[PDB]
């Protein structure tokens, strides 16, 4: 993104026809625009004219694809609101992938590839961890990770010292990490990563709800049928409802109840 | 002005081989139920139809798709002649060829997958120079009728023989691409054509009458509605139908 950005107003768009030219020619292949939101804002920060006609460089160049030409362009951003509306019309960039920050399952799943080279110790229960990282992004997960090698790393050859270019396999391979050490990188202050809206799957069922067994079978006959059955509901002729409002005392597990039916279903 | 003088319009029956005419057009022509018969028009050409009943026809108005329309190198308004042809006799043998910007991607025998199932028991009356087009195969091939046994004119039975001698043909220049735009080809915007036509059918078929008559057309129309409904396909439809030029700007 901003390499472009960098270049001097009449070279921006020459590196732009460049990198469309060399990829074309090295068909089939995949184009990739970093921080497009640094390029094409035009709404408000689309503030001057030298910016304008950068942009319309490029609408030119994804219009400029052959089509019969097989290169592909992609692209990525903070949100959807930061991109020019012009790049979103359907002929351009038509197709559009969310992808937002992992879940449980997901920090559990990003743990595992980035723990693949060092040797975890037994006490390690990367699970444990990927459970309280409440708002984690996968580079954050990273980070947490190298601060707790370190931790690992200040407490072995850090005595013996050995001021070398090359370090000994034998010192490497005997290293290990211990869940206290995932402990103080937690304890630290560089866990904290940006929080949204989290949208994951709950890991309640109904066994942390005593009885109720009459609401269950009706929540099911609402979400549970209209997807495991809606062949069902197309043969009797009646529309599944859109929504139900639960009432009561506090503390009564509504906010459990909603997400237990959720688990039923495996849905979001 | 002679009755027999009919104006080519907007076809609902898409097939290749057939001309829609008005049930009291038919008795005034003395047509029958399936009578071959012969239209002629601009560039002094031929070609050869099915007529059929069509009670959304008009009387002064004959319904043909675009490939009818092309063969006779006529636009939406011209004059053509009809006229009864029952001297059409079954053919015998006919050899075919293909059109080279049609095939490209498939090969193998075109005979089985595009001809025979086309002609299966049609009767699909083709003439020397007609041009037909056959859609299959998630695409469209596109046919010129090069040479037919019983010149000019015959009938393609179920048992003529159907030659494919292989040889791809260039294209004429008269010879508009039917993979290009069309009335035919959007949908959708109903009295949104409606409108459109009438605004600038007369001023571009007939620039010579807005010249000498002191009536002012529209200059500029505007095009409103979200992305992806097809404008630009509107604009270009026009153009290509009316036999226009069309320059675009980005």
């Amino acid at each position: 993104g901003p390499e472009i950005m960098s270049k001097l107003a009449g070279e921006s768009e020459s590196n732009l026809r460049k990198a469309f030219e060399e990829a074309e020619k090295n068909a089939p292949a995949i184009i990739f625009i970093d921080e497009l939101d640094a390029i094409a804002p035009k709404r408000e920060k689309t503030h001057g004219e030298v910016e304008r006609r950068i942009v319309s460089q490029l609408l030119t160049l994804m219009d400029g694809l052959k089509q019969r030409a097989h290169v592909i362009v992609m692209a990525a951003t903070n949100r959807p609101n930061s991109i020019d509306p012009a790049l979103r019309r359907f002929g351009r960039f038509d197709r559009e992938v969310d992808i937002g920050i992992p879940d449980a399952t997901g920090r559990l799943e990003i743990l595992q590839i980035h723990t693949k080279n060092m040797k975890l110790a037994d006490d390690v229960d990367l699970e444990q961890v990927a459970n309280e990282t409440h708002g984690h992004v996968g580079a954050d997960l990273a980070a947490l990770c190298s601060e707790a090698a370190l931790q690992a790393i200040r407490k072995k050859m850090d005595l013996i010292d050995l001021e070398d270019e090359t370090i000994d396999a034998e010192v490497m391979n005997s290293l290990a990490v211990t869940m206290d050490d995932f402990r103080w990188a937690l304890s630290q202050s560089n866990p904290s990563a940006l929080r949204e809206t989290v949208v994951e799957v709950p890991q309640v069922t109904w066994e942390d709800i005593g009885g109720l067994e009459d609401v269950k079978r009706e929540l099911q006959e609402l979400v549970q049928y209209p997807v495991e059955h809606p062949d069902k509901f197309l043969k009797f002729g009646m529309t599944p409802s859109k929504g139900v409002l639960f009432y009561g005392p506090p503390g009564c597990g509504k906010t459990l109840l909603a997400k237990a039916i959720a688990n039923e279903c495996q849905a979001n | 002005n002679r009755p027999n003088r009919l104006i080519v319009d907007e076809a609902i029956n898409e097939d290749n081989s057939v001309v829609s005419l008005s049930q009291p057009k038919m008795d005034e022509l003395q047509l029958f139920r399936g009578d071959t018969v012969l239209l002629k028009g601009k560039k002094r050409r031929e070609a050869v139809c099915i007529v059929l009943s069509d009670d959304t026809c008009s009387d002064e108005k004959i319904r043909m798709n675009r490939v009818v329309r092309n063969n006779l190198r006529v636009r939406l308004g011209d004059v053509i002649s009809i006229q009864p042809c029952p001297d059409v006799k079954y053919g015998k043998r006919i050899h075919v060829l293909p059109i080279d910007d049609t095939v490209e991607g498939i090969t193998g025998n075109l005979f089985e997958v595009y001809l025979k199932p086309y002609f299966l028991e049609a009767y699909r009356p083709i003439r020397k120079g007609d041009i037909f087009l056959v859609r299959g195969g998630m695409r469209a091939v596109e046919f010129k009728v090069v040479e037919t046994d019983p010149s000019p004119y015959c009938i393609v039975a179920p048992d003529t023989v159907i030659h494919c001698e292989g040889e791809p043909i260039k294209r004429e220049d008269e010879e508009e691409s039917l993979n290009e735009v069309g009335y035919d080809d959007i949908g959708g915007c109903r009295k949104q054509l409606a409108q459109i036509k009438e605004m600038v059918e007369l001023p571009l078929r007939h620039p010579a009458l807005f010249k000498a008559i002191g009536v002012k057309p529209p200059r500029g129309i505007l095009l409103y509605g979200p992305p992806g409904t097809g404008k630009t396909l509107i604009a270009r439809a026009v153009a290509n139908e009316t036999g226009a030029f069309f320059f675009l700007i980005n």
